């Protein structure tokens, strides 16, 4: 149920009854990285670890 | 017949264990008249014990039906059936169905009736004088 | 004097009917399926094109289908547990003049 | 001595026939469907491929079809209310030599 | 008094049933098929569309299929050695009310 | 007392069976088909969809097919010379319980 529109929105491939006569459905078609290489690498020390 | 055999056919014929009032009081009272002391000791108990069961099984089950309420006042035989697409065929029973009587009582329907018949012919020869 | 379903009683077996009532959706859009009710019941199952093998690249799996002819009332989306596995109902052909239906069952476990 | 439709009387049921007359179009181009007339009537309905489940991405819905064999005159676009739901008529096969028809019904509610 | 499978005894033949249990995967991703168990058994084989020639560019090879109707229990992925060649089971139609099944066999050797 | 193939004797005809054994390949990659063995034999030929005309752009040619039902053993790739022309075997349905087969024949000459 989106905040912008006033209707009910549901996930793509479920196994439930159709909710109402007006409603929406969102599916994930694909995704991918956008640039060929990285921007940065963030290094961080684990909290309370030890490598021996 | 000093003792009307009661509540014992449930032990003799294990299949009948549903109801006991309809058997002892309603039916056994209708059979213990046919037995006579002119019989043999080995027959007076088993013969009535068999005839009561024949009378019971004539109806659906000890009282008028089994646990499902699917009983037929006419004992229509089932000749064939098919369940890949439900179908049944029955017999025709109006006066006498097939090699059966139309003016007497047919004792040769079930096995219990045949047992009663085989004892009856043994102990009761038929001849009169009057 | 009418009795047709008396034919379904010749061959039958105890399968667990599993009647279903729908749910609703979480405010985040997900789904919640609930409200099952179980009951032992008698059916007459026959293997109309059952257990077709499938040797996919992912491996091996079977494709099982069945027909029911049961006396009770079963909707189009219920479950029937038979032989230790669950089956989902494809399609029913109810005959309310009599008491029985006809159902297509497909095995659920992949 | 002729009576064939006497067979349709063995099995029948009260369905509400809903006869339709067309409308016209508003000057803005829209459509106005009106002029229904209702009448209780007797039919002989059978489930020829009824209640096929469809698990679409949008959810779950069924696909119901039926046949009628009714004695009254029913056109190709009318309605028949049966078992609490409306059905629209696909196609009729009238037999004016006798009095009866044959109708295909599809459930309307999505 | 019931005996239907008594029909399968009129025509029969000794084929070697080869029951299968699955394996697992090597840590490098390969597959290991093992656990065969052999048993001589009697079947009633018939040539339903057997030995179809195929003259491919690669050469000549045949396409053999068969049906079984055997009394023992055979799953969907087993082997049956008949006439000196192995056959793999397509699909079975078990009838547990009786004792027998119905099986589709395809020849393995290319 | 069993005799079924006694039916194939009512109608029969002398066709020349031509049994085949395969060859191998020349070191340059070509093929060498050899090892034919001929034998006069009796069959029961019937014209199941024979002599279909084909008016291709290249001209006119026919498409001939036949069925055999012969008592002898014929494999899937042999030849049968009948009515002066050769026919190649599509597919056989042997019935080893009896002695006979069933064969599809297609004319070779283009």
């Amino acid at each position: 149920m989106r905040r912008i529109t006033g209707i009910t929105v549901i996930k793509d491939h479920q196994s439930e009854d159709r909710p109402a006569l007006p409603y929406g459905v969102v599916e994930l078609a694909n995704f991918r990285d956008l640039h060929q290489q990285v921007r940065t690498i963030h290094y961080e020390d684990i909290e309370d670890s030890d490598n021996g | 017949n000093p003792i009307p055999a009661a509540s014992d056919l449930k032990t003799r014929y294990p299949e009948f264990t549903g109801v006991s009032d309809a058997v002892v009081n309603a039916i056994i009272a209708e059979v213990n008249g046919m037995v006579d002391d002119g019989w043999e000791v080995s027959d007076q108990k088993p013969a009535v014990l068999a005839l009561a069961a024949h009378m019971l099984s004539r109806e659906g089950y000890p009282g008028r039906a089994t646990n499902p309420n699917s009983f037929d006042p006419t004992n229509r035989p089932i000749l064939s059936r098919k369940v890949g697409d439900v179908s049944t065929t029955f017999g025709r029973t109006d006066g006498g169905a097939a090699e059966g009587g139309a003016n007497s009582y047919n004792y040769s329907s079930t096995v219990y009736g045949q047992t009663f018949l085989r004892l009856l012919r043994l102990n009761a020869p038929a001849v009169g004088l009057v | 004097m009418i009795d047709v379903a008396i034919a379904i009683d010749a061959e039958s077996v105890e399968v667990t009917w599993r009647n279903r009532s729908g749910g609703s959706y979480d405010s985040r859009g997900n789904a919640t399926g609930a409200s099952w009710a179980d009951t032992q019941i008698r059916a007459a199952i026959q293997p109309v094109s059952g257990r077709e093998l499938q040797d996919l690249p992912e491996g091996v799996r079977s494709k099982v289908t069945l027909v029911a002819w049961t006396r009770s009332e079963v909707a189009e989306n219920d479950q029937i547990i038979y032989l230790g596995d669950a089956y989902r109902v494809y399609a029913a052909r109810p005959r309310p003049m009599d008491g029985f239906t006809r159902i297509a069952l497909g095995k659920v476990s992949p």
